[PDB]
This record gives structure tokens, sequence and C-alpha cells, in this order.
């Protein structure tokens, strides 16, 4: 049974036992034990072929000495290091043999003194198998085990004259003080003997697939029994650097069970150091919780926190005796920042809210945009949406009032048409011209059917900032022939365009009569522009179907733009829930639901729950003076959000003939009835616990100076109780 | 997008558990030395400890705090088959003095935690024998009185528990407990309003490996439910509600980057990111992508 051992004085020394012993020294990074570790062999020796037992010295001088006990019973003490000045050169290679032939299973060393040699061999004919020699610095130290087989033994660490004697089917408490004094207890587990170093009186055993541990003071029955294993155990050992930790290795087992015995249930942990079952592993006595396992392919495998969150988007971490903090190099942080700019508090200029959002987001920029037109439209059916409003040329004659009144209002809401019946896009035209989005203006004029005006616009744009001129040269080809080479070619070739407005315009110019199917199903263009084109071009049934399908798609997706067509309604509520699911931003949604919702809409359970969630979040952020701002807006917009009366002065004896408008207050520090003619300094405080009160300034000064209930013969701190 | 900054905190023994607070002014740390210490981050941010007490003869099993809405309350779990609730008393150094005890269960407590703050004072504990019991204090003003409202028999060794995290009126009572005793480990139990009894809803049949931690991320009033389970592999699953009410089940994600069992599952205040630390000595924090795709956006060592 090969096993891996380490030097008792050096931690960088690693050994693998076989028919040819290999000694290696660990160096930082030859065998690569780990990714950053390399082990270089010190020497190779095979002085003990077909060996059965081995041990190690109990003294630094000499070092690099390990037992070589072959099956013949001979005990050979060989040292592998560069021996030049050994403390006991006489013992180097000392040939010790037993009188009767036998095979030694396990060899252990006495810790307190190294001048003795104790080992157990096979059962003798009729004689004592357990004969221990004296190492010192031709006769043995002590012998026992008459006609008995000792599977294993070891000298106890607490007492130099203490060791364990195990019979064939029993364990005998052998005392070196008096060999005639021994106590034997019958047991089946006489193998895998392991003992905790911290718990010197605790012993353990490994017996095939069953492991039993018994206490020395109660060595009559096993204290507990380990789980039965199918594979036989390969090695049982106790980790010395970890309290209440034991390691059990099974033959042909790739996962090593590690039970936690520090409870007195035992917490068993399975460790797999490699994909191949390691024959044995060695725990580090100097390093903390370090174990090196030896794979059967001459591979040395070596194997060896608290986390939390924070309300300001921080993570706290811990490890052993160390702690760590994590911070961003976030939805919550973005919401907090949006709060930090006083976003959503605008009343005079709702247009400014999108800018107040700060970040570049078209959806939010669309979101506040839609209300801004809606805000002007108010100055209630407008909040219903495009759906409710919509519920109620074979050629292109390029060169307005014919639009329906509902269509006119829809276009006005979309931002294209200003107030009044003046159907003139010159306002939006000049606004776009100053805005710089020349392509959008060109598309709009094309929708407004001003071809040469669009030509002038594109030429002026080219006068600003090349490609635009050639695009316009293509634009000059507005031909409506059904057998068209120009339309046969450019209609396909337009796909190479980068800006999608030009491609949309080319498609519209080159599309068939009426069938503007690609017009609606364009997804990379602005929503309001598409809606306006559909309203100003499509047929009534066609427009209704297009609006319905677009609304369904927007509700299914959850895009902030869709609020404009959906409006503030139950469908608006569903869209808000969809957006919350998509992102989860509350503050934006919270104000959005507060954008003039009706009483029925404000009665939505989803809306109230979302507002309450935002309120709780705003409370947790500690932004003291800001939560009241949301409360104020809630009370202003809605009269159901009114606060309760809360405090109500009516108690004690009432009384009459003495009233303000006997007495209820008295100034404990001035004894003046309250209410007499820094305004906050003239109020009167009251004590929830101290059942007292007095002038606010007087109480403030006294509590600043004095630190007790100024209420006479009282002890309850009327203010130093919350400890803010 | 997280930068790790070590905190100048030294633990004499191995950390047994950690606790925090809604305001987060102070933090509670449990050590293997059978002692409980509380460290508070100062105004400058320096975390200093001013409390030190030994809870139970055994080592600490778990520890948690309560709502800042109800004064200062701390609860602890130990392997000594007992639960202690130390309360700081300031006279001005504070003095953590136990207000009551919870040692009804003959076995060691796997974990002890409190319920949502909406419905009142209620903290429960998970027993390793598949037992969980919740005690409700009749009066807040009295801190020494606490009577068990009910009990739950998991019939399988409980490892971690997690109750209903949503304060919604429609969100009825719900409790989820994991098992580390092949079978399902996470059982969602619900206290029916009409029956006034805690009844199971469903068992997470999709998981058969032993469960280490069971937690549900911050609700923020979503339209569904999100929770995490700690086992040999980290997975993300979603619960959408339709006796017990039916629900829709779908796994949001399952990332096993740690390549080992995770000791515990953690998250963020807004539920934006859930944090998991595997047995590999690494912490994996996953963030959903803009296409509703969870991605491990944090790596720790
Ligand atoms: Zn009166
Ligand atoms: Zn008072
Ligand atoms: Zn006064
Ligand atoms: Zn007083």
């Amino acid at each position: 049974k090969p096993d891996i051992l380490w030097a008792p004085h050096h931690v960088d020394r690693f050994v693998v036992c076989d028919s040819e012993l290999s000694l290696y020294h660990v160096e930082s990074t030859s065998l690569r034990l780990s990714e950053d570790s390399a082990a270089t062999l010190l020497s190779i020796n095979s002085d003990t072929p077909y060996m059965k037992c081995v041990a190690w010295y109990l003294n630094y001088d000499p070092e690099c000495l390990l037992a070589v006990g072959q099956a013949n019973g001979r005990v050979v003490l060989t040292s592998l290091g560069q021996d030049h000045n050994s403390k006991f050169k006489d013992l180097i290679g000392k040939e010790f043999v037993p009188k009767h032939a036998r095979q030694c299973n396990t060899l252990a060393w006495n810790p307190l003194d190294s001048n003795w040699l104790a080992a157990g061999l096979d059962k003798h004919r009729a004689d004592f198998s357990v004969l221990i020699w004296d190492i010192c610095s031709t006769k043995p130290l002590y012998e026992l085990g008459q006609n008995d087989a000792c599977l294993s033994l070891c000298w106890l660490p607490r007492d130099q004259k203490l060791l364990l004697a195990g019979m064939h089917r029993n364990l005998a408490i052998f005392d070196l003080r008096n060999t005639s004094q021994k106590m034997f207890v019958n047991t089946k587990a006489v193998q895998g003997v392991t003992v905790d170093p911290y718990f010197h009186d605790r012993v353990a055993s490994f017996y095939e697939g069953q492991v039993a541990i018994w206490d020395l003071r109660k060595f009559e029955k096993p204290v507990l029994t380990l789980t039965e294993q199918p594979k036989p155990l390969t090695k049982v050992a106790w980790c010395p650097t970890r309290t209440g930790l034991l390691a059990t290795l099974t033959r042909d087992s790739n996962i090593i069970r590690l039970y936690d015995m520090q409870h007195t249930t035992i917490i068993e942990r399975s460790v797999q150091p490699c994909d191949n079952y390691i024959a044995s592993f060695a725990w580090h006595p100097t390093s903390q919780n370090r174990m090196i396992v030896v794979t059967p392919n001459r591979t040395m495998s070596d194997f060896t926190i608290s986390l939390a969150w924070s309300p300001i988007t921080s993570l706290m971490w811990a490890c052993g005796r160390h702690l760590y903090e994590c911070t961003e190099e976030d939805i919550a942080t973005k919401m907090r920042l949006r709060a930090l700019s006083r976003y959503g508090l605008d009343t005079e200029q709702v247009w400014r809210n999108h800018i107040l959002a700060g970040n570049e987001d078209p959806q939010l920029k669309s979101l506040w945009y839609t209300l801004h037109f809606m805000k002007q439209y108010t100055e209630s059916l407008v909040y219903a949406g495009i759906k409710s409003i919509v519920k109620s040329s074979s050629r292109h004659n390029w060169s307005i009032q014919n639009l329906n009144e509902e269509r006119i209002l829809a276009l006005q809401l979309c931002g294209w048409i200003k107030k009044g019946t003046d159907v003139d896009v010159g306002p939006f035209l000049n606004s776009l011209v100053q805005e710089g989005e020349w392509e959008r203006a060109a598309a709009v004029a094309l929708f407004n059917l001003d071809i040469r005006r669009a030509i002038q616009i594109l030429n002026e744009g080219a006068s600003s900032e090349l490609n635009l001129n050639v695009v316009a040269m293509a634009l000059s080809g507005y031909t409506d022939e059904k057998n068209s080479l120009w339309r046969e070619m450019c209609s396909t070739l337009r796909l190479q365009l980068n800006n999608p407005y030009l491609c949309v315009m080319f498609a519209f110019l080159t599309s068939e009569t009426g069938s503007y199917d690609g017009v609606l199903y364009e997804n990379k263009v602005a929503v309001r522009d598409r809606v306006a084109f559909a309203c100003k071009f499509l047929s009534d049934t066609q427009l209704n179907r297009y609006i319905e399908k677009l609304t369904n798609e927007m509700k299914e997706a959850g895009n902030l733009e869709g609020i404009l067509l959906t409006g503030l309604t139950k469908d608006g509520v569903d869209l808000m829930e969809s957006y919350v699911d998509r992102t989860g931003d509350v503050q934006t949604a919270s104000y959005c639901m507060l954008q003039g919702s009706p009483l029925d809409v404000l009665k939505d359970e989803r809306v109230q729950y979302w507002i309450e969630n935002y309120r709780n979040l705003l409370d947790a952020w500690r932004f003291w003076h800001k939560r009241a701002e949301f409360d104020i807006h809630r009370s202003k917009l809605d009269p159901s959000s009114k606060p309760l009366a809360q405090v109500f002065v009516s108690c004690n004896f009432c009384g009459k003939s003495i009233s303000y408008s006997k007495p209820l207050p008295r100034c404990a520090l001035c004894l003046i009835n309250m209410g007499t003619p820094a305004q906050f300094n003239n109020w009167f405080t009251w004590c929830h616990n101290c059942r007292h009160g007095g002038h606010a300034g007087h109480m403030l000064s006294w509590f600043r100076d004095h630190a007790e209930c100024p209420v006479s013969a009282c002890t309850c701190k009327c203010m130093q109780l919350d400890t803010t | 997008m997280f930068v790790a900054r070590s905190i100048a905190a030294d633990h004499k023994d191995l950390i047994h558990d950690v606790s925090f607070d809604f305001h987060g002014r102070r933090m509670a740390t449990c050590s293997s030395d059978q002692s409980v210490k509380v460290w508070d981050k100062s105004e400058s941010g320096d975390w200093h400890c001013t409390a030190s007490w030994k809870t139970h003869s055994g080592s600490v099993w778990r520890v948690t705090w309560a709502h800042p809405e109800f004064g200062q309350v701390l609860a602890s779990c130990s392997f000594d088959r007992t639960a202690a609730v130390w309360e700081e008393i300031v006279g001005g150094q504070s003095h953590w003095v136990k207000r009551t005890t919870l040692v009804d269960s003959r076995t060691s407590v796997t974990d002890v935690k409190f319920a949502p703050k909406h419905m009142g004072l209620m903290l429960a504990t998970c027993s390793a024998d598949g037992i969980v019991r919740i005690y409700e204090a009749p009066d807040v003003m009295n801190l020494s009185q606490w009577s068990l409202q009910h009990e739950i028999s998991c019939k399988l060794s409980c490892s971690c528990i997690s109750w209903n995290p949503s304060s919604s009126r429609a969100h009825s009572p719900m409790i989820a407990v994991g098992s580390d005793d092949a079978m399902a480990k996470v059982q969602i139990f619900e206290y029916n309003e009409n029956t006034r009894k805690y009844a199971k809803a469903e068992t997470l049949m999709t998981v058969t490996d032993p469960v280490h931690d069971i937690a549900f991320a911050p609700n923020l009033g979503r339209s569904f439910h999100i929770l995490a389970i700690a086992t040999k592999d980290v997975r993300i699953f979603t619960l959408k509600p339709v006796g017990p009410t039916k629900f829709e089940i779908h796994i949001v994600a399952q990332f096993d980057n740690h390549n080992s069992q995770v000791w515990r599952v953690s998250w963020n205040i807004t539920g934006t990111v859930l944090a998991s630390s595997g047995d590999d000595g690494c912490v994996r924090l996953w963030k959903a992508n803009y296409m509703d795709n969870w991605k491990c956006t944090g790596i720790l060592k």
C-alpha cells in the first residue's frame, strides 16, 4: 500500500512511495504539481523492493531518513539526503531483522523520543510478534504480542511510555510502564487508525467500507459509525491544521470524503483532486489545510467567503480574516442619478424632462416628447390614445385641408401639425432645417409632397457639410412607367443606403400604386413619422388595421414609444407593466402614470403597487427631503392621496371655563401656557414616553445642555430616545 | 464592471455568518470563536466594531437582522439546537443583551430568518430535520415575548429557506425551503388566507442535487417571480402565477462557471444582479442582457 509522506521539518519536501522511492523538493514555478509550482527530484532509490512497511524519524538530525522494511522482516534505516555529518552515522543502514520470519504492515515512530524503534509484524508461530527495538544514537527495547497479529500500532504522543496494541480481533491498551498491565477490548476495526492532534484522546479507524471512531476514556463501544462504502478504504487520516476535520480515501475512488467532526451530525465533504483515483494523500502539518495527493500516473495533485449587497449599489465581501468591498467601475444607480437631477419635477416645460434624464435614449426621449404635444393639446380624450381617436390619390400629384378633423388632430398630436387649422408644414420644415436632421425633413416633405422643395432642401444640405448630390440626382428620376428601367434598377439598388430615411423615401417613390406595405412594416424609422404617413396616406380600413397591428406589436414588445399610440388607459397600464418587466425602472414609470391619469386609471392596482414600490425604494435610499416631493406631487395631482390627520389632541379630562379656542400644555422650562404670541422655535414639543413637553427652543437648549427629563422628578429622556 | 477593494477588517476566528441592515449603518459578523461582533461603517466610511458577545456554546450557524422600521433587532442561529436574539442596549456604549430564546427544536438550526415586513413581526428558523417554525410576537413593545405561530415539516434535511419576498396585495403568503439530505429540493409553501395554514405549492422537480442556498431576488413589483437555488450548478428560473394558485415555470438561465457547488446565493437591492460563490473560491455575479439573457457580469477570486 503506497502512501505519500512529507518531511517533518521541511514543508517543501514531497515524497512518493513505491518499489523505487522518489524524493522531490517543491520550488516556485521537474514535476508540475500545480499551475505555478514545480517539483524537482532530489534522489531516486529502490533499496527496498516489494516493501510492506515504512516510517520516518522523530528528529531533525538526521534528516531525509525513512524506513526500508521489506517482506523478509529486515529493518533497514536508510537516509536519502547528501549524508555527510549524520548525528548517528552508526545507525545509517543498520540491518535489523526478526528472529522469526514475518511481514510488517505498518511502522510508526514515538514522538517524544527517537531513541527507540517500534513496529508490528505478522503473527508468529507461538511467539511475540510485536517486538520493539531501541534506536539510541543487537537486542530490542521491548517485545509483546505473543502469538498475535498486529495490523498496525503507534506510540501515543501524550506519554513516551504509551502506545496502542491491536490483536487479531481486539485492541489492547498496552502500557510500557508495566507490560503485565494491559487492557484489551474486542473489536473488528483494527485498521486505518487515525487520531486528532487537538483531541489526543479521540481515535478513529477504517475497516474496509466501514469506519468506526471510539473515545479512549470510553473504549468499550464505537462512538459513531461512518457511512458504508462500496469501494474499500485506501487511507484514513486526520487533518491537523483544521480542527475537527478528517480525510478518508477509498480504493479506486476519485472523490475523497472529508467529514467535519468538530460538531461534537458530521459534515462530510467530497473532494476530487483529479479524474484518476489517487492512491494516497498527505496533509500538510506546517501549511494550513494543504493536502498533496499522488495520482497513479506519477502525478502529484495538490488541493487546498461571505458576500452581500448595499442600497447604494455596492457589494461587501469577506474571506477568512479579511474583507473586501466592491463598487461599479446600473438600473439602481441610474435611477438614483435621475433623482439627483430632480428629473420629472418640471411643470412649466415638460419638454425639458427628456434633457433632464441626461443619458442618450430615444425611447425616453420619445416618451417625454409624446406628453409634450399632449400637454399642449390639453391646454381629456387626448390621453385616450391613437386607437380611440382612429376608432371614430391613385397617383402622386406632386406640387391639405381635405384631411379629416380626427386625422388633423392625430397629426397635430404627432407633432407634424401645429395648433390651428393652418395645414402648413413650414413651421416643422424650418424647425428641422435648423435642427440639422436634413434627411428627416426630406422624408417629411416627400410625405407632404413637395418634390422640388425637397430637391432644394437636399441641395442646401449638400451645401452644408457629396453623396447627397448624387442621391438627389437619383431623386430627379420620378417616373411612373410600369415597364421602367430606372425603376427596374434603383428599386433594388437602393438597399445599399446607410441612412434609412433615404431608403424609405426611395421605396415610397418607387412602390406600386397605393400598396405601401413596406411603409408600415419599417422598424428602424421613427414611430410618429410612420403613424403620420399611415394617417395621411392609407385608407380608412387600411389605417385602422395598421393601427391595430402596430398597437398589438408595441404592447407585446414593450417599447416606450408605443405609449403615444396606446394612450393613458388600461392598454396604457398593460404597456407600462410590459416596460417594467422589460427594464424595471420605476421613477420614470412613476411620474409617467402621474402624467394626468384619470380617476379610474389612477385606481389601477398595478399603478398603486408600482407607486408604492417606488416610494419604498425612495425611502431606502435615505433621500430624506425628496420622498416628500413625490408625496406632494401625489397629493397635488390626486385628492385621494391626501395625508391622514394623524395627531389629534383630545384626551385626559377635557374640562371647561378654561380653553384656548384645565389647559393642555404647560412650559416645563418656562411654565407659560403654550400658544402665546425662528417661527419653528415657538412651537411646542411633546413626549411619547416621558409624557412631558415644553417650549421648543427651551427644550432644545435644555437638552443641548442638560441630558435628562426636565419633567420634574422624571427619568424618561423625551428626546434622547430615538438617537437619530 | 466591479473593482475589488479590500476592507481593513481582521477576524480572530473564521467568519461564521454576516448580517446587514436596510439603512446599512452597521454590519454584524459571526466568527467561529462562538462570539458575535458588530462593525459599523462610520460617516467617513471606516468600519469600526463596537459590539462583542458570545451567543451560544456552539459555533454560529447563521445570523440576520430585522427591519429598521421596528427598532434594532438581531437574531442568530447555532449548532447547539438553540436560537438567540441579542438586542443592543445603549446607556454611551451599547450592550447586546438577549431578549428571548428559541430552542424548541431538539436539533441544530440550519438557518433562521425573518419574513417580509408587510404583515408584521415574524422570524422563523429552518431545522436540519426538515423542520421550520415561525414565531410571532404579540406586542412589539415587549421584546421577550415570542410565540410560534406555525410549523412546517419538510420531511427532508433542510439547508436553506426563503419566504415570499413580494409585498403585493395579490402576492399571498409563500415560503420556499431547500433540502440537502434523487428528488426535488425546493418546496414552495403557502399559508392560505382562508385555511390559515401553511400549505405547499409545488416542488422544484428540475433540481436533484443537494441544495445549499434558497433565495428569491428583490421583487420591485415585477409581473412574475425570480429566485435562485445553490447546488452543483447555478441556475436561474422564473415563476409566473397563473387551494394553491397555479404558476408558470421557466428557467431563466443556468451558468456553471464555478464548475462546483455554490455555498450560497446572493443578489442586489434592486434585483438587477444575483451573486453566487462556488466551491472553486470564486464569486459569479450574473446580469441579464438587453435581450433578456443572463450573463455572468462579475468575476471574483
Ligand atoms: Zn373643554
Ligand atoms: Zn417622552
Ligand atoms: Zn417653554
Ligand atoms: Zn420628562
